[PDB]
């Protein structure tokens, strides 16, 4: 199954997933392709913040769905 | 026009394990499972797909998922490139490619991309043209399928996508394949650091070993 991830820049990538994949797994795939550490990643789908322990199927994320990637910023 | 007609016509796909030959039906994902020996592999590079907690490679950062390990020139990665940059790889190496439809092409029933897919319809499957929007200069294909076509040429000619990487992509690639996060050594300026990474990558990490090549 394939899904899309886009940033506000408009850049879109395609990920190979299965519905059982955790959000953690998806962040790990983004790290693989984009070099962005999981701790810096916030993913959103249909306005919902996706939490690390849950799966794509928990959020009813289907084939060809688009997730939004927003970077996280933490103080020193 | 040779390159495109080959992409468009019905293609073969072979299980890398048992060697049974199939006709490729487009429309699904990159994850294939042999109906003869149940082996799982990637259509883009023929590498195995492991179930979670079954991957034998050490230092695997995605160990807890169904994944394979793909080389840098597999469609798995290259499909994320713009059509322009894939065209550049081909142009830099003097490989011709189509931007216009075939010579005496036949019109497509509805509209859109002529690539035949086995699509999921209510209560089964059905062969049908892609039908997605076809941008000018994409040879009568949609965005995703046009990139697939360009990637078939790129693979057939053994072109290295790394020649076009920015330093960040080199670092992302170095970490993926050599498991070390690189950094400039002292005294190294940015042009030297970039060139060092491209050279270390070239000589330690081959292109896809199981991607069919031309001669
Ligand atoms: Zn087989
Ligand atoms: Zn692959
Ligand atoms: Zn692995
Ligand atoms: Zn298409």
């Amino acid at each position: 199954m394939q899904i899309f991830v886009k940033t506000l820049t408009g850049k879109t990538i395609t990920l190979e997933v299965e519905p059982s994949d955790t959000i953690e797994n998806v962040k790990a795939k983004i790290q693989d392709k984009e070099g962005i550490p999981p701790d810096q990643q916030r993913l959103i789908f249909a306005g919902k913040q996706l939490e690390d322990g849950r799966t794509l199927s928990d959020y009813n994320i289907q084939k060809e769905s688009t997730l939004h990637l927003v970077l996280r910023l933490r103080g020193g | 026009a040779q390159g495109l007609a080959m992409y468009l016509q019905e293609n073969g796909i072979d299980c890398p394990k048992c060697k049974f030959s199939y006709a490729l039906a487009r429309g699904g994902c990159m994850h294939f499972a042999c109906t003869q020996c149940r082996h799982q592999f990637c259509s883009g590079c023929y590498n195995a797909f492991y179930a979670k907690n079954k991957c034998p490679e050490p230092n695997c950062r995605v160990k807890k998922s169904l994944h394979g390990h793909h080389p840098r020139d597999c469609l798995f990665y290259l499909r994320d490139w713009t059509a322009l940059r894939l065209q550049k790889l081909l142009q830099d190496n003097n490989v011709m490619f189509n931007t216009e439809p075939p010579a005496g092409a036949r019109a497509v029933p509805g509209g859109g991309c002529r690539v035949i897919e086995q699509k999921e319809v209510p209560n089964g499957l059905r062969d049908e043209a892609c039908g997605k929007e076809t941008p000018a200069g994409y040879a009568g294909l949609c965005q995703a399928h046009y990139k697939e076509y360009l990637v078939s040429l790129i693979n057939a000619h053994s072109l290295d996508p790394a020649t076009l990487y920015e330093v960040e992509e080199l670092e992302t690639a170095t970490e993926r394949y050599l498991h070390v996060r690189p950094q400039p050594l002292a005294g190294e300026d940015p042009p030297a650091y970039q060139a060092r990474l491209l050279q270390k990558l070239t000589e330690e990490v081959p292109l896809g070993q199981s991607i069919p090549r031309r001669r």
